[PDB]
């Protein structure tokens, strides 16, 4: 319900067009530090590390890029860069110690739209799930090696995002967004069940999942997932037990096209961050407190996540792509709190303040008296 | 029919020549078989006289200058008045008595046909002087008797004679048609007619079991000459289908064999050629041709085909003066009794020639003078022509 | 005769003073030198013998005789002479008393002397601190020919650095032999403590209300050991006044000393050329005038920076001093030329209202950048506002730059791609097929309400569709082996344009269009009249790949396809041999071959038109151990193509397909079972001309004609004895053993004999006899059903030669 | 260089549709005027264990829809007589030259003296005949008791005084020389004027600055109505702000628009001679607003400088008590903040009601509220209280 104005910023030069799903952040050289990976239609991928405006390295692949990602796809205890083109190409990059040619290539069916890397069934080996513009979802597995087709789900509406979340039983699931603010559960690959949540039933819908709730629970824990629509509504619910309990929903007056998770407060809980075409970014926690941020610029792509910007330190970061051939990175989006309070109603929680006031003889009942006492204590030490 | 039991045998004995024996049963019936209807004796006497009449017919010596008409036609009232309807008591019951009426009518037709055939033979004999026997007119004339008389006698009692009569008719026609067809170079038609005549002859002929009457012997003579006449004309289209030394064994089996004479003659006297020409009488080629095929019309010097040329092919450099001579003295040889003679210098050849037949003409050639007074060659040509013309063949029709 | 008194302090200054005097009298009098004054007076003078005021109080004297005619004002002449003498004495004193004074191991010693002459390091001499300025100011009340003065106020004092460089550049331009020093007062002391400063220090005094002084002294350094020679090349107004001989020379050295008290400039130019010096003073005054007229930042930028647009506006006439107005303060202000290149060149009241971003060239430079950013915004906004009204209402080929701006101002909404399957490598002519595909898709796009975008001169195609909500743009291009279409949107209540983009996206139908195009091309190549594909194209492999890629029958397609495999018995002959024979005789079965490409296979094609409201063109294609060799495995395809429509249906197994395929299966089976015999018959017929059962096998299916039915003349041969036939057979066997193929029975109760002639391959002629029943015959055999006669030439020749021995046999039976 | 991090955190921010001026800020509530006519009131509302900022638009009676607000001010009457007085000077746009006008709001009815809602419609309209510049208030000792008077700088170089009548209870113009003999004979237009009274003393100090850069300070006795002493200097550029304050011996601070903001020190015994300059205070365009208040919670004042370049510099007075003659205590840059829009006005009031004075900064896009670091303030209070307890226990 309150607006903020971030100032610290990094501008990176980037010329070319891309899809909204062709930008990511993550550790590519295996040093516990995140780097930005951006792939354009022109068949090149640029990596940005630290604060250099120029890209760290450019790797070229044959075709037109549609999806990028970073993760353990080969299941050999290392992170690799996956690039997926529009003609169903698949390139593997090992950027761990002048275009860098990939070390692997495999042809898959074309019309790829969205990628995902996660262990869907629970066998201990991570799987790759690819979405298609013709309402098709396809899972894979690395067999020591190549990629072996697993399953092929069919859908009625267009797919916009793939997600993995902790099911009610305690096993990973597979969520696919569906127009009209709906989502589909896909049965794991060793048919497709649909759920609805009130407007024009042809509105684009994006989904995000696996929202953390406590510190140290990122090893195994999920249950909350978010939906966004292009007509300007957001919602968080929980996919527990039988019924999907509704946590919250908000209605805005913008064209929302992004959905990420961040941790700005630093209390373990993850906040949902969404972006509009006009650049009105929303950061909402689990307790119905919105934080607004207006970049005042048309945005092509958005990405919120951990990044190593200054002096080797992972911090929350917001990344926008502008039409002026620039990428804007905000690195100090950290917030002390998220609601608005004062000193009086922050000292009314600890019992030490009440004990001290009782020991001083002053009863904490008259507001002017305690206000004058605090003023004397602060501005008049002697 | 007890009465007709004798008659059946009496009439059936006439299929083969049994006239003398046939007479005897009539004499027996005349008086030994007395007290009978007054038509049986009449028909018996009629048939008896018929036997002698047919004996004279087969003799073919009773008609050279007539008689052979009066005795022939001396039974018309006999045959007709053999039947008299009915009346007083006769022979058998009125059940099969009038069976002889149909036989009598058939016999009247028999007598008429026999008389016309006799007039036919007399006409042939009279015409058998001429200078050439035009067979087409004879064929046109004979068909009338056969057509009119055909199927004019039948009471299942007279099949043999009828067959004999038919043979006596049928055979002759073929040969004359052959005599016609050969004169106009008809390979298959003449051959078929002649073979059919041969086949038909044997049954009514060679199955005899006396010396056949002169009629039969003249038929044999005519056929036998026709065989050799046939053989000579087509020899150049028959030598192909066998071997040079194979056809001798057959060509020496024709009573007037012609092939041997010229072959011997060429050896006997150094010669150049001997050829037989046939003008097209105003024409497929060698042998049998399609029912209707493309026949290029005679043109240029092609109405004079050397049908037969004995030693080697016809000399190309010696046939420009054979169709010069052929028309240069084309008057005398049409009298069919003279032989031409031309001796020249730069060809040194003497081209004897005679016309045996109107359409056909023979020729020889030498390499020096021949001295036309030399009768050696002329006699050979005369002897050869004396058989082809069929003057004796037509003439010798009565001993 | 008149005389004037002079101080004795200039006792030895006689050579100099006279040198000055001859100059001093040279101004007011035009040439014991004789001078003429215009009353007209002739003056003849001769010098004779006997603290600022004392040194020039008016001990040699001067005796002069004047012959005056008319109103010459002899008293005024004497006063002028006394004034000229006093001015000459003062000028000589200034020349010899102040000018020679310096401005401020061996190599180091000489370095200090050079550092003291130019004085950039050290201290200022006492003369050029207080004495010199007062002296040249005092010799302005006494009429002298070497003096200058100027004054200014300026509304501020940060213009001093912005005047100190302009003045030195100006002085250098008008005077090559000059150098400027900027000795500043040390702000703790005063009595001649003048510390020289470096050129670049900006203002090293953050303290306001500090009356900073300056001592901008300018002197030609090459004027020492030089006043004897000519100086400055006519730039200096004067020279040695008398003569340079006798080893005495007057210090004609020039000088320059500017000074400021808080904010007050004052020139003290000395020995400058009269016209040039006056122009110098005027140029300095105009430079300060321009610097002060460059006080409108304070007026309408600094004041308006805090919402005071109505208090201090432009052309408000700041201060109304009636000295010499302000030439640059006019209603016609060159604003853009006064915030850049500070110089006297040889609405603004609301400039910074609600825009978010040496003080003069730092405060207005951002104003200039703000005013330029607005022009850049405005041009871009008109460039994207004229196009909307041009395309929406009116119904010009936008160039490359306009298209780039439109694309960078639009958002990507949706895209789709389809695969081009004609190329084997993606399992000259392919470019033509792609161009035809693109043209047909362009026709489909214009048929649904889109306008092609022409491009004026400077195979991707752009098509637009203007709507009240905005402009929807499409791009068609070929990228590798795929055909891709992209959809852009540009918004110009606010959700109806989004609906418009969604509906147009639903009418895309690329997959159905590709289905129809591929099947139509397959059908057209099947006819062969439209030879679009290259010859020898593997149509079966293309069909298999297309079926693998689209095994579901894309939704809104109109053409249909089916594939099936046929296995035929073919028990007598081998399956592959039967296939080869059928391919060789395909024309006899209403079928056509195909030479697909060094191994070459042949496929059978057929087509017809079936309109069962259907109106569909039908295409049929057929292509290919001991049991396997006795199995004719052939895969066939059925293709249906529409006639009227060519674009995907707007609205939403197959009865036509099943109906066609039923009779297709039936006709294929019938053709196989019929053509088996047609091959079996003709196979060993050829073998005959080299078995008895093989010989009888033909006669079951051959067209044979009796001799009694060709020519009746032969009828006689039909009714004769068997012995004649035996004779005949023997004759022919002897005659043509080459042509005679005699056949017997293993009972010898039937014989077959034939005779051919090689060349007449159409028909041989056979005899026949049984010798038991007597059923002897004679016939002529024709393989085919010979059509007709009128309404074969080489046939009768057999009937000639064979019959030509029938008679020879007859002849022997008669000899 | 900043010698420490800024301990201020932004609590709230309200966006303004139109920009304001330096005189827009006024005075636990705050008043902010908008050049386009809008006027807003900022305060805070308590709810259990939280607060909510509140900005409400106010409606004033006799300002038309076409008028443009120039300056606003407000004050409270003398302790003898209750009431809150507001004054707004605007310009009617009717005509080629705008018509200045003055509106004064004060609810004389009992029970609504401090009620802003009733005050909002109590307008008294007055003609000006000159362009208003700034509206301020001062306290004078008239007769036996203290009266608060209005001051208004005009287009003509003269300050006009408006006094409340003891009779019909109106606001009438009076000569300025009757109570302010030192506010006469001016040349330029006064941009900012400050009058500092002396507690328990009949003397006072006055400072003023004009557009020409002329800064005048005067010591004036109230009861005697005589100018005790007189000083004046000629600086450069318009004088944006002048403040009279005691460091630890009164001093004056001048924030020029083209020169670094400086202090002058020891006005009574050295006049206006030995100045001390703030180092590097002119690298951020023009200083627009200024403030002198304690920011380090140490009991000694610090100088706050707000610049057009979106800078909120804080200078801490190092004490001469520390004894460092070589670099003898002047002013050094303590910390520095940054904004996104140019800063126009600053305020220092306890808006929330916790005694910890907030910092309200009015900039070209709106009003920001800055609070002190909650964690830093809590620990300091705790340790100071514990020290005060141990000192009481051991020394008493």
């Amino acid at each position: 319900m309150r607006s903020v104005s971030y100032v610290q910023r990094v501008a990176l030069e980037f010329s070319g067009s891309l899809f909204p799903h062709a930008i990511c952040l993550g550790d590519v050289d295996n040093d516990t530090l995140n780097e930005l990976v951006v792939g354009d239609t022109s068949g090149k991928v640029s990596v940005y590390k630290n604060d250099d405006s120029r890209p760290w390295l450019t790797c070229s692949c044959q075709g037109m890029l549609t999806c990028v990602g970073v993760g353990d796809v080969c299941n050999k205890g290392k992170n690799l860069l996956v690039a997926v083109s529009a003609e169903g190409w698949f390139h593997l990059f090992d950027l761990t110690p002048e275009e860098q040619r990939p070390v692997f290539k495999q042809h898959i069916p074309a019309n790829t739209k969205v990628m995902l890397i996660s262990d869907i069934d629970g066998d201990g080996c991570r799987e790759l799930v690819v979405g298609y513009t013709d309402r098709v979802v396809r899972a894979f597995r690395w067999e020591e090696g190549q990629l072996v087709s697993l399953k092929k789900w069919m859908l009625e509406g267009q797919v916009d995002s793939l997600s993995v979340t902790l099911g009610p039983l305690g096993l990973p699931e597979l969520m696919v967004s569906q127009p009209g603010c709906a989502y589909a559960i896909l049965l794991c690959t060793w048919d497709v069940v649909l759920h609805q949540t009130i407007h024009n039933k042809n509105v684009s819908t994006h989904l995000i999942g696996n929202i953390k709730q406590g510190h140290g629970t990122e090893s195994s824990g999920s249950g909350l997932f978010a939906l966004c629509t292009l007509d300007g509504t957001l919602k968080l619910m929980e996919e527990m037990e039988e019924a999907d309990k509704l946590l919250w929903s908000v209605q805005v007056d913008h064209q929302l096209f992004a959905l990420e998770k961040l941790d700005v407060t630093g209390n373990g809980h993850e906040e949902v961050v969404a972006c509009a075409w006009d650049g009105q970014t929303y950061i909402i926690d689990h307790n119905r407190t919105v934080v607004r941020f207006q970049v005042d610029e048309n945005i092509r792509a958005f990405c919120a996540g951990l990044y190593a910007c200054k002096e080797g330190r992972n911090s929350p970061c917001l990344v926008y792509v502008t039409f002026n051939q620039k990428i804007y990175v905000y690195w100090e989006v950290q917030l002390e709190r998220m609601e608005s309070t004062n000193l009086v109603k922050l000292l009314e929680t600890k019992p030490e303040y009440h004990s001290l006031l009782q020991e001083l003889g002053v009863d904490p009942d008259d507001l002017p008296v305690t206000r004058a006492l605090l003023h004397q204590t602060l501005y008049h030490p002697d | 029919p007890v009465e007709q039991a004798v008659l059946e045998t009496f009439f059936s004995h006439l299929g083969i020549f049994s006239y003398d024996k046939a007479k005897d049963n009539v004499e027996k019936e005349r008086e030994a078989n007395k007290s009978a209807g007054g038509s049986w004796l009449s028909l018996l006497a009629a048939l008896a006289h018929l036997a002698a009449a047919e004996k004279v017919y087969h003799s073919l010596t009773y008609l050279g200058q007539k008689s052979i008409r009066t005795i022939y036609t001396s039974l018309h009232n006999e045959l007709k008045k053999v039947v008299t309807g009915r009346g007083a008591l006769g022979g058998t019951a009125p059940h099969v008595e009038e069976l002889l009426s149909h036989l009598s009518e058939q016999l009247c037709f028999f007598v008429q046909a026999r008389m016309e055939i006799a007039d036919f033979y007399e006409k042939m004999y009279t015409l058998s002087t001429q200078k050439f026997i035009n067979a087409e007119e004879l064929v046109g004339l004979l068909d009338a008797i056969m057509k009119k008389y055909s199927s004019r006698f039948h009471h299942p009692i007279l099949s043999p004679l009828e067959s004999s009569f038919q043979l006596e008719v049928d055979v002759l026609c073929h040969l004359l048609k052959a005599q016609a067809q050969v004169s106009e170079w008809k390979f298959l038609p003449s051959l078929v007619n002649l073979h059919s005549a041969h086949t038909k002859l044997q049954t009514w002929g060679q199955i005899f079991e006396v010396q056949p009457p002169h009629l039969f012997l003249w038929l044999m003579k005519l056929k036998n000459m026709l065989l050799a006449k046939f053989s000579f004309y087509f020899h150049e289209a028959l030598s192909r289908q066998t071997t040079a030394s194979e056809m001798k064994t057959l060509t020496a089996k024709a009573n007037p064999d012609f092939f041997g004479k010229i072959s011997s003659f060429i050896r006997k006297y150094d010669a150049a050629n001997v050829s037989l020409i046939f003008d097209n009488r105003g024409f497929q080629g060698h042998g049998y041709h399609h029912p209707h095929s493309y026949r290029e019309a005679p043109k240029g010097v092609d109405q004079y085909p050397a049908v037969v040329s004995l030693p080697s092919d016809r000399p190309v450099m010696h046939w420009p003066n054979v169709i010069m001579i052929m028309t240069d003295r084309t008057s005398d040889l049409n009298s069919l009794e003279k032989v031409v003679h031309f001796y020249d210098d730069k060809v040194q050849s003497t081209y004897f020639l005679t016309r045996p037949e109107p359409h056909f003409t023979i020729v020889i050639i030498f390499e020096s003078k021949k001295s036309e007074r030399d009768s050696h060659f002329i006699s050979f040509l005369n002897e050869v022509s004396l058989a082809l013309k069929n003057p004796k063949v037509f003439a010798s029709l009565k001993p | 005769v008149l005389h004037l008194a002079l101080p004795t302090s200039c006792r030895p200054w006689l050579p100099a003073l006279a040198w000055y005097l001859r100059q001093n009298l040279l101004i007011f009098l035009h040439s014991l030198d004789i001078y003429l004054y215009n009353g007209v007076a002739c003056i003849t003078l001769a010098f004779v013998d006997e603290e600022f005021e004392q040194l020039t109080q008016v001990a040699p004297r001067l005796r002069l005789d004047v012959w005056e005619k008319g109103n010459i004002s002899i008293v005024q002449l004497e006063e002028k002479l006394r004034g000229a003498a006093r001015q000459a004495l003062a000028d000589a004193i200034i020349e010899l008393q102040l000018l020679p004074a310096s401005l401020c191991g061996a190599q180091r010693q000489k370095r200090r002397t050079t550092q003291l002459e130019e004085g950039e390091v050290g201290t200022l001499h006492p003369v050029f601190a207080r004495v010199a300025q007062r002296w040249m100011e005092f010799m302005v009340q006494i009429g002298c020919a070497s003096v200058s003065r100027s004054s200014a106020h300026m509304v501020s004092r940060f213009l001093l650095p912005s005047i100190l460089s302009e003045f030195t550049a100006l002085v250098t331009s008008m005077a090559g032999d000059t150098s400027v020093r900027i000795f500043e007062q040390h702000l703790g002391s005063e009595p001649e403590i003048f510390g020289p400063c470096s050129p670049g220090q900006l203002g090293p005094s953050p303290r306001p209300a500090a009356e900073r002084h300056l001592l901008l002294l300018g002197r030609n350094f090459l004027q020492w050991r030089r006043p004897t020679q000519q100086a400055a090349k006519a730039m200096q107004r004067f020279e040695p006044g008398g003569d340079g001989s006798s080893g005495r020379n007057a210090p004609r050295q020039r000088l320059l000393l500017l000074e400021v008290v808080d904010k007050k400039l004052q020139l003290l130019t000395y020995n400058w050329a009269p016209d040039l010096g006056a122009a110098l003073g005027r140029a300095l005054v105009r430079l300060v005038q321009w610097q002060n007229a460059r006080a409108h930042l304070i007026f309408c930028l600094l004041s308006q920076k805090l919402g005071l647009f109505h208090h201090y506006g432009q052309l408000d006439f700041p201060v109304r001093d009636e000295k010499e107005p302000n030439p640059f303060l006019l209603p016609t202000m060159e604003v853009e030329t006064l915030i850049r290149s500070a110089s006297p060149p040889l609405p603004f009241d609301e400039a910074l209202r609600d825009i978010t971003a040496d003080p003069v060239t730092y405060h207005g430079q951002q104003f200039l950048e703000i005013k330029m950013a607005e022009r850049r915004e405005l041009e871009r906004q008109m460039k994207m506002e004229n196009l909307f009204v041009t395309w929406q209402q009116r119904s010009m080929p936008i160039s490359a730059g306009e298209l780039e701006t439109l694309k960078q101002s639009s958002r990507l909404v949706h895209y789709c791609a389809t695969a081009m399957l004609f190329d084997p490598a993606a399992w000259p002519w392919l470019k033509e097929l792609s161009l035809a595909f693109l043209q047909q898709y362009v026709q489909y796009l214009q048929s649904i309400g889109f306008v092609l975008v022409p491009l004026r001169p400077p195979t991707t195609y752009h098509l637009q569709r203007a709507l009240p909500g905005g402009i929807i743009l499409m791009e068609l291009a070929f990228q590798g082996c795929y055909f891709c279409v992209k959809q852009f949107a540009l918004e110009c209540l606010s959700m109806l344009f989004t609906e418009e983009c969604d509906k147009v996206r639903d009418l895309m139908h690329v997959h159905s269009f590709s289905y129809d195009f591929h099947l139509r091309l397959v059908h057209q190549h099947v006819l062969g009249a439209h030879l679009v594909l290259r010859h020898g194209y593997h149509l079966t492999t293309f069909l298999r790949h297309f079926l693998a890629h689209h095994p579901d029958g894309p939704h809104f397609g109109r053409n249909h396809i089916y594939q099936g495999t046929l296995e035929l018995p073919t028990p007598l002959i081998a399956a592959h041999q039967l296939y080869n024979y059928v391919a060789d005789h395909a024309s006899s079965y209403h079928m056509k071959p195909l030479r697909m490409a060094e191994h070459n296979e042949y496929a059978l094609v057929s087509a017809w038109h079936s309109s069962g409201q259907d109106d569909f063109d039908v295409s049929l294609l057929v292509c290919h151990g001991e049991a396997e060799r006795h199995v004719l495995r052939l895969q066939f395809f059925v293709v249906l193509t529409s006639q009227r429509e060519l674009f995907p249906r707007l609205t939403a197994l197959f009865p036509p397909l099943a109906a066609e395929v039923g009779m297709a299966r039936a006709r294929l089976a019938q053709l196989v079972r019929l053509a088996g015999g047609h091959c079996r018959r003709d196979t060993l017929w050829k073998r005959l001309f080299l078995a008895l059962a093989e010989l009888e096998e033909l006669l079951e299916a051959v067209h044979a004609k009796s001799i009694g039915d060709i020519d009746p003349q032969l009828d006689c041969f039909l009714s004769m004895t068997v012995s004649w036939y035996q004779s005949l057979i023997k004759v022919l066997l002897s005659r043509f053993p080459q042509s005679c193929r005699h056949f017997q029975s293993p009972d010898l109760g039937t014989q077959y004999l034939v005779v051919l002639n090689q060349k007449f391959t159409d028909c041989f002629v056979l005899v026949f006899l049984d010798s038991h029943l007597g059923k002897t015959s004679l016939t002529v055999v024709f393989r085919e059903p010979f059509p007709v006669q009128p309404q074969l030439v080489s046939t009768y020749h057999h009937l000639e030669s064979v019959i030509n021995t029938a008679c020879f046999t007859l002849w022997t039976r008669l000899l | 260089v900043a010698a420490g991090p800024c301990p201020l955190r932004e609590d709230s921010f309200t966006r303004f549709s139109s920009q304001s001026n330096v005189y827009g800020l006024a005075g636990g509530e705050l008043l902010a005027a908008t050049l386009k006519g809008k006027v807003l009131g900022f305060r805070y509302q308590d709810l259990r264990q939280k607060i909510r900022p509140v900005a409400k638009e106010l409606q004033f009676n006799y300002i038309p829809v076409d008028a443009e607000i120039v300056s606003i001010d407000t004050f409270n009457k003398s302790p003898p007589k209750r009431g809150l007085v507001v004054g707004i000077t605007f310009i009617k746009d009717s005509g080629d030259k705008g018509s200045p006008f003055l509106n004064i709001y004060c609810d004389y009815e009992p029970g609504s003296e401090y009620n802003l809602d009733s005050i909002a419609q109590s307008c008294l309209n007055l003609e000006l005949q000159f362009t208003p510049f700034q509206l301020c208030h001062a306290e004078v000792q008239v007769g036996d008791q203290l009266e608060t008077v209005f001051l208004l700088s005009g287009n003509d170089p003269a300050i006009h005084l408006y006094k409340e009548n003891e009779g019909l209870h109106q606001f009438e113009e009076q000569p300025v020389e009757n109570l302010f003999p030192e506010l006469t004979n001016l040349t330029s237009s006064v941009l900012w004027l400050d009058v500092h009274n002396f507690p328990g003393t009949s003397r006072r100090l006055s400072a003023l600055g004009c557009q020409s850069g002329y800064v005048r300070v005067a010591h004036v006795d109230q009861r005697s109505r005589e100018v005790l002493q007189m000083w004046s200097v000629l600086q450069d550029g318009p004088i944006s702000r002048v403040i009279v304050f005691s460091l630890s011996e009164y001093s004056v601070l001048v924030a020029s628009m083209l020169e670094p903001a400086v202090v002058y020190r020891d006005l009574l015994n050295r006049g206006l001679e030995d100045q001390l300059l703030l180092p590097g205070s002119d690298q951020f365009d023009s200083v627009l607003c200024s403030l002198v208040t304690d920011v380090d919670l140490d009991g000694r004042p610090e100088v706050l400088v707000a610049t057009y370049g979106q800078e909120l510099l804080c200078y801490k007075y190092r004490g001469p008590e520390s004894g460092l003659p070589e670099a003898q205590h002047g002013f050094h840059l303590l910390w520095q903040r940054s904004f996104s829009s140019p800063l126009l006005a600053m305020a220092h009031v306890d808006l929330t009601g916790d005694g910890l004075q907030e910092l309200a900064v009015v900039s070209l896009k709106g009003v920001h509220i800055l609070q002190h670091s909650l964690i830093q303030a809590s620990e300091l209070v705790l340790t100071r209280l514990r020290h005060q307890v141990e000192q009481r226990r051991r020394r008493l």
